[PDB]
């Protein structure tokens, strides 16, 4: 029934509090990836790819489900900081040669039959 | 039943542990493989220098599609549309149509043969041996385009290697 | 039943924050719910025994080289089978997929007479085997 | 045997594992849920999830069963059953040469204790089926992505990942590095409709629900 | 049935017929049937299919050249066991396993009859009639095919 | 006895030049394990089944060759660890109660096969 | 060539006469290896007590084959749990003691005289008969009754459009494959196309347990630990 | 391309056994590239009469699988008796 | 067999044959239009019916095994010549 079985949290507040320091960790750790990877953004130019990140995942409210990404999120983290990736995989996240796609409708209507 | 591999323990008998002392000392296992490979080096080599000669091969050898035609000229394909269903790559793609001579023809025969991985399944496949790989494994090409064939390519190629495929399936029409 | 902390959750269950399904394919895309029609050419009736959920046809354009039939939606030749209703719906929600249900349309039951084919009266008599 | 074609029938290797059925379903009561022998005399042990870690070290450790040997450790994701994901296990008794297969039920939140205790090659096995699926095992050494690249999202062996995934690759030069673009196939997956309409096996029908 | 012919003697050939530029007949594949002819002279109730002779051969047909037309007529195609009885525009365009089947509903008419518009491509091959009872049972109209 | 085994073939185990003493104190620590077990038990009756009459034949044959014929263990040395493994299980299984009816009967249709 | 119901199509003629003069040859070139490695002493340390596993890890790590066979485990599917006709052919299985890098080479080398023998049985103990099941709905009919009968022309057609269609089930058959216990775990829902399929790569067991092996061996160790492993990665990968 | 006997003797005694009696390099032993054609035979069931599929079929005679117990004094029983220890080789003890 | 384009083209068995405008010409540019000359269509109507004298006749294609499935042609009407539908060889009664 209603009664499921939580992964580690016990609630939305201690959910609520691992997504912390995942942003702890991420945010002492993207000056460093700059430097080490040689990537091409400013410092400032990773926070807020750090930022977005974490309301653009905001809808979810199941204690289980907040718990199952933040894994996902030190994962990556930790996938991170060894250096693990490369300056592809991390370039992946900021959508550069994929042109931007429009939002209004009568530029969906020029373009092709989508919704 | 089992045979042990490694444990046998040396003997030590005077004789024995001068044997592996000389051993030791005059290094003869090393002069063994030196003398080893010296009775190789005075052999004929394997080798077969290339395109002058070429390597064996066995009638039943995969290689480039061709699509033969029969002996009055008709092409053997009524397009079944069977090697399409068959291929493990899908790498047939053909449409048929009705055509003016009211015969069952097709239109598009596009073999893509960088996805196709030479299974044969398809000169298994059709009931009127209408594909099947030629002995031909040499058709390196420059461009990827060139590597991808259609209808008229396959014809092309079955127009060419006719004498082989006659020749080969002549030989193996009776173990299949 | 297992004493392990047992929260009672109550919030509808949505794994999409974590399949990875991207922002286009989750909300835009439509999912039918429904039993696939006898084939009519065919007579058995094995296939239309397990609710199947498709997704909605995007575009197909010819590629340039040689005629084909290029698309741009990962979504299309992804059909899968379920055995009741409910629980075909109850994968749309957890996956977040605006769905449109049919209801099962099985024969109706009819009433088969041999002898109906030579009646006395009635215009039932069959003109020929 | 006048047929030919027909697999022979092992019945005393059938009634043999029957028995031990019988035996680990009477030892462990409170998670063994179904046993049940194939007609290919296969044992597969129906256990409730949080026996994962307690019919393991059962098998793996008394005297009569002694099967020390993961030898696979996989999952079957069926969409329709309402806990989608089924982790199935197999070992292999080398002093009484049998294999045995205790199969759980889990679905897509619920996590599954490790058997790195009791079967340290599962740990190896215990990356590659949160990777490919999702389940998530608890209380692992070290849960990773073992076999997609790195940073890829989603879980490919999930049935509603679809066949060519979502993500792409290819040198762009503007910017001198391999780039992600969205999936744009030259040629889309012929799906083939190729199931009869007749039924197959009358042995295997379904009750008519 | 079996795996494997215990047949040893020359199999019958059927002259074809022609009854549509829209329905194909290669009569020789065709198993006695008493469907096409059901159809006929009760869903269609032109009395012009039959069968012709007995024993082995007993041709079935329409005896004379005649031409079967009717608003209905088209069902026979999908009735038909056995590729005998063919849809002429259709002639060999795809196979069952390729195409793709999805569900519709036609306009020609205003009955509405269920439909299934199977595609494969990005193209049209062929229509065929869905199955729903009070709506339309399992045919459409020729119009529609 | 004779001269002991140089090895036990298998890298890892060593020769045991105590067999039938080891043999002896590890069967009875069973005994005792499981006796903290209700009798009702069916851990309790197959183990001591089996155990005892291990203890049994390692009690009345004081030849070692003939001892591994007597339980078709291997050699001795396989014997001890199995006889150990069983002392663990039997120490592990009085707390994990697993005699109780099941924790719960599974989904509807969890099983059967097809779908 | 291996397919489900029996192999595609017979051998042709002189096939099996060429087997004959090759297996003449071969071991004139086994101890041949064996003069250049086996009692060369740089090889030896390269190899002698390096990358040891004992017994039980080894059997709890998952391994199988050589791994096991290496290290005096007496396990080998082709006796135990004999497949095929691989009962009715007599072969010694080479089990080592000290379990390290070199007692491997020698127990893959003494295999390869082994399979030697195994051949010599297979070539001399030749049965007639046809190479497929004769069952038409599960292997594809010759093409000769293809042309001229209607069920095999049927059958052929379905089986190569729709394939045989395997009753409901799953099952895991591991064989005793030159690296290890390759094996698959079949699940079918009925239709004529698998369920899923998980392939139990003997590679894949034997690579997790790299960092058991390589503890406290250098890097050039670990180069030779790779080598005795081997892996392939079309298998590990999946 | 038949060595000379002058270092025949040579590979044979810098390797200590006779290289001639067996070469690598094939030579005309081989069978030849071109055989008859071969009559193959007929399976078992090639018979024209008492061969019916419904006592010949392997696929419908598979049952479910067996059901022993459902969650809806007796002997201690091993899953298979204890294997027997393999014998030491004759061919070939101890290498 | 292979006509030519307006443009300059070679039309195929299939009559397919890029236009005047149609961007896709630029590949053959620099290259060839790949086309076979041998014709299926006008390869086999030259071959002559065969006047064989019965009401049911077998078509192996040639080469038995190394044809087409046997079908049985009916040479019954006598209007047109019976053709078997894999190789396309007319078969005809010797008109009485
Ligand atoms: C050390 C060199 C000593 C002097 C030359 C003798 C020598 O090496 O003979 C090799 C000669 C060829 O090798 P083989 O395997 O015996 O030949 C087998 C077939 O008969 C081989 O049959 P074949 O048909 O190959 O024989 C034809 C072959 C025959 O080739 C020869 O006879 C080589 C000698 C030059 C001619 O000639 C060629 O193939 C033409 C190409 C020649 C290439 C260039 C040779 C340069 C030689 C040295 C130049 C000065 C430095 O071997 C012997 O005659 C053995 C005796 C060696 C005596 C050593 C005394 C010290
Ligand atoms: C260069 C690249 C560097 C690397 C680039 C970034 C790499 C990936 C980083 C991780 C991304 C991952 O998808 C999400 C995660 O880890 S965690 C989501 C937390 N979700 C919640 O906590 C519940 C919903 N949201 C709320 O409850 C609140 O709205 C919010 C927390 C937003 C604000 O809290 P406030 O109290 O309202
Ligand atoms: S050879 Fe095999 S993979 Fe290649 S096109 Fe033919 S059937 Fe397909
Ligand atoms: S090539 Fe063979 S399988 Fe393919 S359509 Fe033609 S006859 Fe059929
Ligand atoms: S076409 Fe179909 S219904 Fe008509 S006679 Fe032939 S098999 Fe029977
Ligand atoms: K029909
Ligand atoms: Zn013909």
């Amino acid at each position: 029934g209603t009664s499921v079985k939580p992964i580690f949290s016990r609630d939305m507040n201690e959910a609520k509090r691992r997504v912390r320091e995942l942003y702890r960790a991420w945010y002492r750790e993207v000056p460093n990836t700059v430097h080490l990877f040689q990537l091409d953004i400013s410092v400032k130019q990773g926070r807020d790819k750090v930022r977005e990140m974490f309301m653009k995942n905001a809808h979810v409210t199941d204690p289980r489900v907040v718990d199952l990404l933040v894994i996902k999120g030190k994962m990556e983290l930790e996938e991170t900081i060894n250096v693990w990736k490369q300056r592809t995989h991390i370039m992946r996240f900021f959508h550069e040669t994929e042109a931007p796609r429009p939002t209004d409708f009568l530029s969906k209507f020029y373009v092709g039959h989508d919704p | 039943t089992y045979k042990f591999v490694n444990m046998r323990e040396p003997s030590m008998d005077m004789k024995s542990v001068t044997d592996r002392a000389a051993q030791t000392l005059l290094w003869t296992e090393l002069v063994r493989g030196l003398g080893m490979t010296l009775s190789y080096l005075f052999r004929e080599p394997a080798t077969i220098n290339y395109p002058f000669e070429k390597g064996p091969l066995s009638p039943r050898f995969r290689g480039e599609h061709a699509l033969r035609r029969y002996p009055s000229g008709e092409e053997r394909c009524i397009a079944c549309k069977l090697c399409e269903a068959v291929c493990p790559a899908q790498a047939i793609t053909i449409e048929a149509e009705p055509r003016a001579d009211g015969s069952r023809r097709t239109t598009r025969y596009d073999i893509d043969m960088t996805k196709c991985i030479y299974c044969g399944f398809c000169q298994e496949a059709c009931p009127v041996d209408a594909i099947v790989e030629g002995p031909n494994f040499e058709f390196s090409t420059e461009t990827h385009e060139e590597l991808l064939y259609n209808k008229e390519k396959l014809l092309n190629n079955g127009d060419k290697w006719e004498a082989e495929i006659a020749a080969n399936i002549q030989a193996d029409y009776l173990y299949r | 039943t297992q004493d392990t902390q047992l929260i009672a959750v109550d919030e509808k269950l949505d794994i999409t924050t974590l399949t990875g399904v991207p922002e286009e394919h989750i909300k835009t895309r439509k999912v039918r719910i429904f039993v696939p029609a006898r084939n009519n050419m065919q007579s058995g009736v094995n296939n239309t025994k397990k609710w199947k959920m498709e997704f909605d046809t995007r575009e197909r354009w010819e590629n340039p080289l040689m005629g084909w039939s290029s698309t741009a939606d990962p979504l299309s030749n992804l059909v899968l089978t379920f055995s009741t209703k409910e629980d075909a719906v109850a994968f749309a929600e957890k996956n977040g997929w605006s769905f449109d249900v049919e209801e099962r349309k099985v024969p109706k039951p009819k009433s088969k007479s041999y002898g109906a084919n030579f009646s006395w009266n009635k215009r039932t008599r069959v003109s020929t085997k | 045997d006048t047929r030919p074609t027909i697999r022979p029938r092992n019945d005393v290797v059938h009634k043999q594992l029957s028995a031990f059925g019988q035996y680990v379903a009477e030892i462990l009561p409170k998670y063994v849920q179904q046993v049940q022998v194939s007609c290919f005399n296969e044992l597969e042990i129906f256990i409730h999830p949080d026996g994962v870690i307690p019919v393991l070290t059962f098998l793996r450790d008394h005297t009569n069963a002694q099967f020390k040997s993961l030898a696979d450790l996989t999952a079957v994701d069926v969409p329709t059953r309402q806990n989608r994901f089924e982790i199935v296990y197999n070992l292999l008794s080398l002093r009484f040469n049998s294999q045995i297969r205790v199969k759980t039920y889990t679905d897509e939140l619920t996590p599954i204790e490790s058997s790195v205790t009791v079967y340290k090659a599962a740990n190896w096995y215990e990356r590659e089926i949160w990777d490919m699926f999702g389940v998530f095992f608890a209380n692992h050494p070290d849960l990773r992505r073992i076999l997609t690249g790195y940073g890829f999202e989603g879980h490919p062996f999930r049935k509603d990942f679809p066949l060519s995934g979502y993500v792409e690759l290819r040198y762009d030069d503007e910017v001198k590095r391999v780039v992600a673009e969205p999936v744009e196939l030259a040629q889309e997956f012929r799906k083939f409709d190729l199931n009869s309409p007749w039924e197959a096996f009358p042995a295997y029908r379904q009750p008519p629900e | 049935g079996s795996d494997r012919s215990r047949f040893l003697e020359g199999k019958r050939a059927v002259e074809d017929k022609n009854i549509g530029p829209l329905v194909k007949t290669i009569m020789t594949r065709c198993i006695q049937c008493t469907r096409c002819i059901r159809f006929a002279s009760e869903i269609a109730g032109v009395d012009d299919l039959g069968t012709t002779g007995r024993g082995n051969d007993m041709q079935v047909g329409t005896y004379i050249e005649k031409m079967f037309m009717s608003e209905l007529s088209g069902n026979i195609i999908d009735i038909c066991p056995v590729g005998a009885l063919t849809s002429k525009p259709y002639a060999f365009t795809a196979r069952p396993w390729e195409t793709r089947k999805t569900e519709s509903i036609d306009v020609m008419d205003a009955v509405g009859s269920n439909i299934v518009v199977s595609t494969r491509t990005g193209e049209v091959m062929r229509i065929l009639p869905r199955m729903h009872e009070d709506i339309n049972e399992e045919w459409i109209s020729d119009k529609t095919r | 006895a004779g001269l002991l085994k140089k090895t036990t073939g298998l890298v890892g185990l060593a020769v045991c030049e105590t067999p039938h003493e080891r043999l002896k104190i590890l069967y009875t620590k069973i005994l005792d394990v499981l006796g903290q077990i209700p009798k009702n038990a069916a851990y309790r009756k197959y183990t001591e089944q089996i155990t005892n009459e291990k203890l049994g034949m390692v009690k009345a044959e004081p030849d070692v060759k003939k001892l591994e014929e007597q339980l078709q263990g291997g050699q001795i040395e396989e014997v001890i660890l199995q006889a150990e493994n069983e002392l663990s299980l039997a120490r592990k299984m009085l707390r994990w109660k697993p005699w109780e009816p099941l924790v719960e009967e599974p989904p509807a249709n969890q099983w059967k096969w097809p779908i | 060539y291996i397919r489900p119901g029996g192999v595609h199509q017979d051998l042709p003629l002189g096939l099996l006469d060429d087997i004959y003069e090759f297996s003449k040859n071969f071991s004139f070139r086994i101890d041949e290896l064996e003069e250049m490695l086996t009692n060369n002493r740089i090889w030896r340390n390269r190899t002698v007590d390096i990358g040891v596993v004992t017994a039980e890890d080894a059997l709890n790590y998952g391994f199988s084959g050589v791994m096991l066979r290496g290290s005096g485990i007496q396990w080998d599917l082709r006796k135990t749990q004999p497949y095929d006709v691989y009962d009715q052919v007599e072969f010694d299985v080479p089990i080592g003691s000290r379990g390290d890098c070199y007692d491997r080479y020698l127990c893959r080398v003494e295999e390869m005289r082994q399979s030697l023998r195994i051949i010599s049985q297979c070539l001399n103990k030749m049965p007639p008969g046809e190479i497929k099941v004769d069952d038409a709905k599960v292997s594809p009919p010759k093409r000769a009754e293809m042309k001229t009968s209607m069920e095999s022309l049927i059958h052929h057609f379905k089986l190569y459009t729709e394939g045989y269609q395997v009753p409901p089930g799953a099952t895991y058959t591991a064989i005793e494959a030159p690296k290890g216990e390759f094996g698959v775990y079949l699940v079918s829902d009925g239709s004529s196309r698998p369920y899923r399929c998980k392939i139990k790569a003997p590679g894949f067991a034997h690579l997790a347990g790299l960092d058991k092996m390589s503890k406290g061996h250098m890097l050039a160790d670990v180069v030779a630990i790779i080598g005795t492993q081997d892996i392939v990665f079309g298998e590990v990968d999946r | 391309a038949s060595a000379t006997r002058v270092i025949q003797l040579l590979r044979n005694w810098a390797s200590g056994r006779d290289l001639q009696a067996k070469l690598q390099l094939r030579y005309q032993e081989i069978s030849k590239r071109t055989q008859p054609p071969p009559k193959l035979p007929v399976g078992p069931s090639h018979k024209l009469s008492n061969n019916y599929y419904c006592t010949r079929d392997g696929r419908r005679e598979a049952m479910p699988p067996s059901i022993v117990m459902s969650s809806q004094e007796k002997k201690a029983v091993t899953p298979a008796p204890p294997i027997k220890r393999w014998e030491l080789s004759k061919d070939q003890p101890y290498l | 067999g292979v006509r030519t384009s307006p443009t300059g083209e070679k039309v195929t068995h299939t009559g397919q044959a890029y236009d005047d405008g149609d961007y896709r010409r630029v590949r053959f540019s620099d290259r060839q239009k790949e086309v076979n000359e041998n014709f299926a269509i006008d390869l086999i109507a030259e071959q002559p019916v065969s006047e064989v004298g019965s009401r049911v006749i077998s078509c192996d294609g040639g080469g038995g095994a190394l044809g087409h499935p046997r079908v049985y042609i009916n040479l019954d009407k006598e209007t047109k010549t019976g053709t078997c539908g894999y190789c396309g060889l007319q078969f005809r009664q010797p008109h009485h």
